[PDB]
């Protein structure tokens, strides 16, 4: 009736966030991978990991918390068991670590499970809205897919990622809970500061309700950032093993890399590429094989992936970011020239590809992306060589392609439509933000009296499932949303491109440019 | 309290470079205790080390803060109970220290009221600022393309005469003196005469009154100094930093020149602490150095603390593992391109390759 | 110590995915299969592959789980020989892993008989030279660098340039009709690939549950550790060797990817105690490979035709892995990532490949002209454009004006949409007899459809599809007129 | 090889002998002198058995004299196996170990709980931790139960420092009243909080 | 072309001077791991 | 009893009655989605009358759930259902699960999402139960005379330069 731990042996060598082990004689031993408890005091423990079990007996370890009370000499208890974290509802809208110990602000899963099978997995067939016109057209993405995020430092890596968890607030707070889509953000090496300002900005939107937060800060040991994507992911396994789907987004492997480098060449590993570890694929490799679309028989979770690296000077031609490449379904490439240039979000299509295809596109987004692909391959190779059709119109899409914000699937839809049936030819280049503004946050039709439609309104938010179901080319929706888009273009070129056209006055200029540029910011 | 191991007695076991091992019959002190070298050895100033590295449960690796020449094995050293603490507060205003918090002024005794340890736990989350604000430095370029925020971190990313320095004076001139809160000067590997020629500056300011009260601290550990002074100077600066954001609640200023040498300097000792270099050979615990030295520089609840570093980027190539990842612990970030000030442009800030985090209609005009 | 079988063992070391196993009776041989027989609260069985002997007891070994949960001095059994997977026709329709056990969850699979997976190449003596152009139905690969039946080929690309697509249309295209039987070894690619060939593969009916299948497929992918990807390949390789002696038929192995069979080799080589090479790839990359290769060949008893895909890192071809692999094939094909980002799909570079049977005493002669005349327009065509930057287009003369216009036919025309990528371009694949890609490349070369539109040759199949995405052209341009017309 | 020497003899005490003699004997030898050791010059390891005498000139002749007390505790751990004896420690604090009737009580609980060692007889180790202050810790193959405590002055705040009251800037009820005084509530909303960062 | 060339040599020697760092880095390990046993001479016999 | 089965030929449970008697035994309409969920992973995928089942409680259900939740709304929960039936399960909503949409429609008072739906069931189904048609329309008209056919702030005359873009 004692609680009697399984002392293995006592603590020899500290090098910094990693230590080393000489087993008492006659002791039964630890085993390879699993926890240990250093005592540095007879009621405070350090967490530490099993990486290397040596010839002499000696034992390589991983600390994770309390390194400054460790000291040569201790004694150290053997769990015997791997590392096992909280998982559960109960843990969304929370900041944890690695090990699942909860940050103050101002069911146990295991952290090293296999990934499903290959008859445990499904075709992807269910979208995954990120909010944004030209990934969610260009690049789909599905729920089970893993999709690099690969860019410079400074070109919307994060924002990017941040605006896809908060797109699915307005989408959760409406559907079931079964299908709503739960966030596992991982912070890794990041500066503290940051993280509570993407803690803040979640709550504003009200996304804490739906995602939780797993940070390893830069002071932290480099063993929770080399843990993080893996405990984070296994909070995501609970979902997923349970008929529900989460998406789990890693700031950044690149990071993790690097503390993986430094324990291994700390612990006396053979360096390999840049000093790199030789298993440094197979780090990411088994990560990102965890997050999948399980097959009907096993309940139809899924985990999406949303990996981000950093490259140097846009050289894809790195070590770990090749290997990243090589293991996702696909990539968004962020280039640093666009971003500079004023397109934002800066996503290169010409570089950026979903392996996916249409297959993560909903029915409705499948004929438009389809034509629209078409459109802007002729504008870029006719540009790249006379106002015809595909560059009046390509010129437009990339537009509409600026934003600030993730976009509700309704507006953005008819917008791409609007644009893509040549309603914007009139239109010129300048003024397609402020077309689309008036198309969305307000009504000419009705402001003017000249709106005969019954149902088919911009303000009626119910009507985007309505579209997600029978498609705009449908005659149910079809013929009203013609009549509703005639009308507005035919408003917006009399009563305001006329009288656009028609400034010549420094001031109104000036008041034109800032109306035109808020709108950028605005839709 | 009393340290348990204080007065502790040990002996010198191997001695390479900076790098000493000392043997301890009871126990090796906890690692970053301070030791004191007892025996004479005919040395013209005295010895001390550092404990990094737990060899075996008697045997501790340490780095000296000073010269280790005439240093023989056997000799003997004893602990000093606790880290490398340094003087703090108001008494420290209009000094100038050393990486050991010793004034080398060669004026009156600090008469400090207490020391404070180098080595520090960095803020937590929930003692975050969420304060945004520009901080007007009279320059074109900065305040229009990079902006700084107050109470937050700068770094000068630039090569080998670009203009990294004169920025600095520029920024010290046209803030420090009308600042309101205090200023910490770090100045780390750079030439002992920029650090006269600022003292001198700040007196003919009276930003030192030598009589009356003064608004900044000096802490100097310059290229002379061997590498263990090199690695902890900063630390010691920020330290002073901290009371005075933590203990006084006051807003601080802290110019640090340069942030460079000090990854320099814990490289240098790494490869005599037996350590595989990493790529380019810069000691595998580049990344973990930097973060728990800039996480502690940060604005909390109780003060604010705006930092300016000074990066040196080795034969101009900004790939360096030393700058490129102090990219990531920086608010702002100013490039200098040498080609630009070949070109008779000063400054020679390449606009394109910086960026700010301000730069966001919700908190500039 | 002949017969080892049931010999025991205890760890003695353990670093990442290598074990050492100390036998006070001795070590067995090298490549010998071993059992973790210690309860170790495991949820996977744990087995290891001798790799090399340290003394005459001490022997080095790669697991082929993870070593998760292992314990020094724990107890090992070795199994009396190599690892051994199932061979026969009871195999068809079935999905493996590197130890042979069965993963479908299918129930138990009737076997007559096991084959090590290691075993010697053929020698000299046991070369069949088999020269068979082999119709793959792709314009590209059936005239520039045909394959033939028998033989070795690759697909070098980068990532994302098509690699599995091709194999994929290879599949579609040559397996459903094959009269043979099909081995399939996906080695450290995505599962999900493999889940999606296994649909494709029951709804075409080769693996047919109820009925008779005609295909094998083996999976070792990323998740799996290191030392299940440097033997996957084996495994499956013995499986066609089976079909090819026993059985005497004509087999198809597809392998995907082969590259990574020498980055899990890489990856261990470092824990082994050997100074790493070049790239940081080990020195044994050239041996190991090569005898890996020289097993995938056809002999006097059988065929095979080995189709293996082949990862070029950050599109550097001079990389060793890639380089290494270029020797021992037969017909190379190399993507190229400029190609695919104009459009044309396959994107092939013509003048990087090259192919063994592209002479004329093995196929056509006029196959064999049609080949070298677009090879030569297609080099000079570059050498104009590099004029054409300079210059201007007008400034050419009027032949090198007309190998421009005549050259960029060619380019759009190699393009063609594969059954299988229906859903990335969103129209129907062709397929294109032999026959008719070279009487529509002759006529082109001549000038035949000089005055047809250039973007008639985009994305079609043989000249009939041209001539009827000319007529639609036309028709929908007519329309365009018509309408300006009344404007 | 010190075991299998004194198995030959049937005698192990004779080793645990020497290891006390040497460990007295160093106690008085100058610092480091392991690394200029010369044992067949030290007269204090003249009286030492001649397995030890010749594994201490072994140890002497590799410059592994620095092992003597791993091996000593290497060599010890194979005799209590051997005469099939359970060693306890009993881990205390400094001056603490004046009471250990709780400790080994404890350890004979430990011991009956274990099976493999129920014909091992039960032995007492004592050993000092300067980590805990109060109470005591029994190992015994492995099992450890910990019944001890350790130890359980700065400046807290700032009095001078007061939090800034967080200002509010009033907001009307919109409707046209508002529209028509839009200008003068917002300079009522202003003058409230000028009013309230100053003070009054 | 004179710029060029001038990046492209200094490239092919950083190449070099890289790839040997790499090489010697892996090979100090093995010899930094490298473990002596007990010298099993006759040292009485000298 | 006729033995469905999977993607992969596995077979799947066809007994789903249980599960409809757990959904029509529901206070909130979130729970179930759950009882949906455990039967996706007990392998018994739902049927034709599970969804019908589920949209009844829908449409009899207080709230979403015990607490409230903002932007909830019945009709779209109800759409991404049959989305889900339709597409990811390959099976075609009948006129039991369209009345129930058009119920929700009329109860909640939105007037113009019943015109579509109407058309729906006169365009799928066979008319529309005259009943909701008529229901519909009321509610359009009690808008009109009460002014509430749209939002007031669209009506509001606007410029190029009088409007507020945020
Ligand atoms: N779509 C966008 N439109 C306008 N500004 C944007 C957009 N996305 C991001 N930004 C801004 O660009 C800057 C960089 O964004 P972000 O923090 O996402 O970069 P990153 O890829 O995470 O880079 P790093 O983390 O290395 O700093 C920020 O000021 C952010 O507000
Ligand atoms: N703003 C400036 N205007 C004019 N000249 C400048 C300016 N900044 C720098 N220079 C010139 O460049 C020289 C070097 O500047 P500075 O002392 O700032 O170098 P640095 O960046 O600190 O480099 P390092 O400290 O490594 O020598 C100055 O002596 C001066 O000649
Ligand atoms: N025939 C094709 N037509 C159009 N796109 C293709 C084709 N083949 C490949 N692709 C592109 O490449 C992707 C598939 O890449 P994949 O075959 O997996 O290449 P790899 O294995 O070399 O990385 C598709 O999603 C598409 O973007
Ligand atoms: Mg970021
Ligand atoms: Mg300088
Ligand atoms: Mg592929």
């Amino acid at each position: 009736f004692f609680k009697t731990t399984e002392m293995i042996g006592y603590v020899h060598s500290i090098d910094g966030t990693i230590a080393t082990l000489i087993p008492a004689p006659g002791n039964p031993g630890v085993a390879y991978n699993t926890i240990i408890q250093i005592q540095v005091s007879p009621t405070t423990f350090a967490a530490g990991l099993v990486f290397n079990l040596e010839k002499d007996g000696r034992i390589g370890i991983i600390l994770m918390d309390n390194i400054t009370e460790v000291q040569s000499g201790q004694k150290v208890m053997a769990t015997g068991q791997l590392l096992h974290i909280p998982v559960g509802a109960g843990v969304l809208g929370k900041v944890v670590n690695p090990l699942g110990h909860e940050v103050p602000v101002g069911t146990l899963g295991k952290v090293d499970t296999g990934a499903p099978n290959i008859v445990s997995r499904s075709p992807v067939n269910y979208n995954l809205l990120t909010g944004f016109k030209a990934v969610d057209t260009m690049i789909p993405i599905g729920r089970g897919q893993r999709e690099l995020i690969v860019g410079d430092r400074q070109t919307g890596k994060t924002s990017i990622a941040v605006s896809t968890i908060i797109n699915q607030v307005r989408i959760n707070q409406q559907i079931l809970s079964k299908n709503a889509v739960i966030s596992i953000y991982v912070s890794i090496g990041q500066r503290c500061s940051n993280v509570a300002r993407i803690h803040r900005l979640l709550q504003s939107y009200g996304a804490l309700r739906y995602t939780t937060v797993m940070a390893a800060t830069a002071a932290e040991p480099a063993g929770l950032q080399y843990l993080a994507p893996y405990a984070g992911v296994t909070m995501g396994e609970y979902f997923m093993n349970r008929g529900r789907h989460c998406l789990c987004v890693y700031d950044d492997l690149s990071k993790q890399a690097v503390a993986y480098r430094q324990i291994s060449l700390l612990l006396r590993r053979p360096p390999g590429r840049e000093a790199y570890p030789g298993d440094v694929f197979y780090l990411h490799s088994r990560l990102l094989e965890r997050a999948a679309m399980l097959s009907p028989g096993k309940g139809g979770g899924s985990v999406t992936a949303l990996p981000i690296v950093e490259t140097l000077s846009n050289d894809v031609t790195a070590y770990i970011v090749t290997n990243v490449i090589s293991i996702t379904d696909g990539q968004i490439y962020l280039d640093t020239k666009l971003f500079t240039g004023g397109q934002r979000p800066a996503v290169n299509i010409g570089l950026s590809v979903s392996r996916v295809g249409s297959s993560a596109q909903n029915a409705a987004m499948k004929g438009v992306a389809g034509k629209l692909k078409g459109i802007l391959a002729e504008y870029r190779k006719l540009a790249a060589d006379v106002q015809t059709i595909p560059m009046i119109r390509g010129a437009r899409f990339v537009a509409l392609f600026n934003q600030k914000q993730p976009s509700y699937f309704m507006n953005a839809i008819v917008s791409l439509y609007a644009c893509l049936n040549g309603y914007l030819d009139d239109v010129k280049v300048q003024y397609v933000k402020f077309y689309e503004y008036l198309l969305v946050h307000r009504d000419l039709g009705i402001m003017y009296g000249t709106a005969k439609n019954k149902f088919f309104y911009m303000y009626v938010q119910e009507l985007n499932y309505l579209i997600r179901f029978f498609t705009l080319n449908s005659p149910i929706l079809h013929g009203e949303l013609e009549e509703m888009l005639k009308q507005h273009t035919h408003l917006f070129l009399q009563h305001y491109q006329s009288k656009m056209n028609a400034i010549k006055s420094e001031k109104d200029v000036k008041a034109l440019k800032n109306l035109l540029y808020s709108c950028k910011r605005a839709v | 309290p009393v340290a348990d191991h204080k007065g502790r007695v040990g002996h010198v076991s191997q001695v390479i470079g900076a790098v000493v091992d000392v043997h301890f019959a009871d126990g090796v002190p906890p690692v970053l205790t301070a030791l004191d070298v007892v025996d004479k050895l005919g040395r013209d100033e005295p010895l001390t080390l550092e404990i990094v590295q737990h060899l075996d449960a008697h045997t501790g690796r340490c780095i000296a803060m000073q010269t280790t020449d005439l240093l023989k094995l056997k000799a003997k050293v004893v602990s000093t109970g606790g880290n490398i603490s340094v003087p703090v507060g108001r008494e420290t205003l209009g000094r100038i220290f050393n990486v050991l918090g010793d004034a080398i002024d060669q004026r009156g005794p600090v008469g400090e009221k207490l020391r404070m340890p180098i080595h520090a736990v960095a803020p937590k989350l929930a003692d975050q600022a969420a304060e945004d604000a520009v901080l007007t430095t009279g320059i074109k370029v900065i305040d229009l393309i990079l902006p700084y925020c107050k109470g937050g971190k700068i770094g000068l990313f630039g090569g080998a005469g670009v203009g990294k320095t004169v920025i600095i004076m520029e920024l010290i001139n046209n803030v420090a003196k009308g600042h309101g809160g205090f200023s910490v000067f770090a100045g780390v590997g750079e030439r002992t005469r920029e650090g006269t020629d600022l003292y001198l500056e700040m007196m003919q300011s009276k930003v030192i009154d030598l009589k009356g009260e003064s608004k900044c601290v000096l802490v100097y550990g310059q290229m002379n100094e061997p590498p263990g002074a090199r690695a902890r100077v900063a630390q010691s600066a920020l330290t002073m930093a901290e009371y005075f954001r933590d203990v006084e609640g006051q807003d601080v200023l802290l110019f640090i020149d340069n942030i460079f040498r000090f990854t320099q300097a814990n490289s240098e000792v790494s490869a005599l602490l037996g350590r595989i270099p990493a790529a380019v050979g810069y000691q595998p615990t580049l990344a973990e150095d930097l973060g728990q030295l800039q996480e502690r520089i940060t604005s909390t609840t109780k003060g604010s603390i705006t930092s300016v570093q000074a990066v040196y980027v080795p034969a101009d190539d900004i790939t360096d593992p030393a700058p490129a990842t102090t990219f990531s612990h920086l608010d702002a970030t100013t490039v200098l391109d040498r080609a630009v000030a070949e070109s008779g442009i000063y400054p020679a800030v390449n606009p394109l390759e910086c960026a700010s985090r301000i730069m966001d209609p919700d908190v500039i005009s | 110590v002949a017969d080892h079988k049931g010999r025991v063992g205890h760890v003695s070391q353990v670093i990442g995915a290598v074990v050492d196993v100390h036998f006070a009776d001795g070590v067995p041989p090298v490549l010998t299969a071993l059992d973790v027989v210690d309860k170790l609260g495991r949820d996977e069985p744990l087995t290891l592959e001798i790799v090399q002997h340290l003394d005459a007891h001490t022997g080095r070994c790669i697991a082929m789980q993870t070593t998760d949960l292992l314990k020094l001095k724990a107890k090992v059994v070795s199994t009396g020989g190599n690892i051994s997977v199932p061979v026969g026709r009871e195999t068809l329709g079935r999905i493996f892993n590197v130890l042979g056990d069965a993963i479908d969850q299918r129930g138990p699979v009737g076997e007559k008989l096991r084959m090590p997976i290691h075993a010697v190449a053929p020698k000299l003596a046991d070369q069949a030279a088999e020269d068979a152009v082999l119709t793959t139905g792709i314009k590209v690969i059936d005239l520039i660098l045909p394959y033939c039946k028998g033989g070795k080929i690759g697909l070098f690309g980068g990532a994302g340039v098509g690699k599995t697509v091709i194999i994929m249309e290879l599949i579609n295209n040559v397996a459903k009709g094959h009269g043979g039987f099909s081995v399939f070894a996906g080695v450290g690619e995505r599962t999900r690939e493999g889940t999606d060939l296994y649909l494709e593969m029951m709804q075409s009916k080769v693996i047919d549950l109820k009925g008779e299948s005609k295909c094998v497929l083996v999976y070792g992918q990323m998740n799996e550790p290191p030392g299940a990807r440097a033997r996957v390949a084996q495994s499956a390789l013995t499986m066609a060797e089976y079909f090819r002696d026993v059985e005497g038929q004509d087999v198809l192995l597809f392998i995907d990817n082969i590259f990574r069979f020498t980055q899990a080799n890489s990856e261990v080589s470092a824990l082994l105690g050997r100074i790493p090479a070049a790239v940081g790839y080990q020195p044994t990359l050239a041996e190991d490979l090569g005898q890996l290769q020289e097993r995938i060949t056809s002999t006097t008893k059988g065929s095979i035709t080995s189709v293996q895909a082949v990862y070029v890192p950050a599109d550097d071809i001079t990389d060793p892995a890639p380089a290494t692999t270029f020797s021992h094939l037969d017909a190379t094909t190399v993507l190229d990532r400029a190609v695919a980002e104009s459009g044309i799909y396959p994107a092939v570079n013509p003048l990087e490949c090259a192919s063994r049977i592209m002479d004329p005493d093995v196929i056509s002669v006029d196959h064999y002209n049609v080949a070298q005349d677009v090879v030569q327009m297609l080099t000079k065509y570059r050498e104009l454009q590099d004029i054409i930057a300079v210059l201007g287009i007008d400034e050419l003369s009027e032949e090198d004006k007309l190998i421009v216009d005549r050259a960029r036919k060619l380019v759009k025309f190699l393009s063609q949409p594969f059954q299988v990528a229906e859903v990335f371009t969103g129209m129907t694949g062709h397929y294109v007899q032999l026959d008719d890609t070279i009487d529509s490349f002759s006529g082109l070369l001549m000038g035949t459809y000089d005055q047809v539109p250039e973007m008639a040759f985009y994305m079609v199949g043989g000249i009939n599809s041209v001539l009827e995405k000319a007529k639609k052209m036309a028709e929908e341009a007519a329309e365009l007129e018509k309408m300006r017309r009344a404007r | 090889f010190l075991y299998k020497a004194a198995e030959e003899k049937g005698n192990f005490d004779n080793i645990l002998s020497d290891f006390q003699k040497i460990a007295a004997a160093a106690s008085k030898l100058p610092i480091f002198w392991e690394r200029t050791a010369v044992v067949e010059k030290i007269p204090e390891f003249k009286q030492l058995s001649e397995p030890t005498f010749f594994t201490l000139v072994w140890m002497q002749n590799n410059g592994m004299l620095e092992l003597i007390q791993e091996v000593a505790e290497v060599y010890e751990t194979f005799v209590n196996a051997k005469q099939k004896k359970a060693v306890a420690k009993i881990f205390v604090a400094p001056g603490g170990e004046k009471n250990v009737e709780e400790a080994r009580r404890v350890a004979e609980e430990l011991h009956k709980g274990l099976k493999e060692l129920a014909d091992y007889t039960l032995v007492l180790k004592t050993v000092v931790d300067r980590t805990i202050v109060k109470g005591f810790a029994v190992e015994l193959a492995g099992q450890y139960v910990n019944k001890a405590e350790g130890q359980q002055r700065a400046d807290e705040v700032d009095y001078t420092n007061l939090p800034a009251p967080k200002p509010q800037k009033t907001v009307w009820d919109d409707n046209i009243e508002t529209e028509v005084l839009r200008k003068y509530l917002d300079g009522l909303s202003q003058y409230d909080m000028e009013e309230a960062k100053y003070g009054v | 072309q004179q710029r060029t060339s001038s990046l492209y040599n200094k490239t092919r020697q950083f190449g070099i001077t890289a790839a040997l760092i790499e090489i010697l880095s892996a090979m100090s390990s093995l010899e930094g791991n490298a473990m002596k046993g007990v010298r099993r001479n006759k040292f009485w016999e000298g | 009893a006729a033995k469905k089965y999977d993607l992969f030929g596995y077979e799947v449970d066809t007994n789903t009655a249980p599960w409809i008697e757990k959904i029509k035994k529901c206070k909130y309409y979130d729970e179930a989605g759950e009882v949906l969920v455990n039967m996706n992973v007990s392998n018994c995928p739902p049927d034709i009358a599970t969804y019908n089942a589920t949209l009844q409680c829908i449409y009899q259900s207080p709230s979403k759930q015990s607490t409230p939740v903002d932007n909830e709304s019945k009709f779209c929960a109800m759409m991404d259902l049959l989305e889900e039936m339709q597409h990811r399960n390959r099976l075609k909503p009948n006129e039991e699960s369209w009345t129930w949409v058009m119920k929700e429609c009329v109860k909640s008072g939105q007037f113009r999402l019943g015109y579509c739906i109407q058309q729906v069931m006169e365009t799928e189904c066979k008319g529309c139960p005259a009943d909701l048609v008529k229901a519909n329309e009321a509610n359009a008209q009690k808008a009109k005379t009460e002014g509430k056919e749209h939002p007031g702030h669209l009506s509001q005359q606007a410029g190029l330069f009088d409007v507020k873009v945020e």
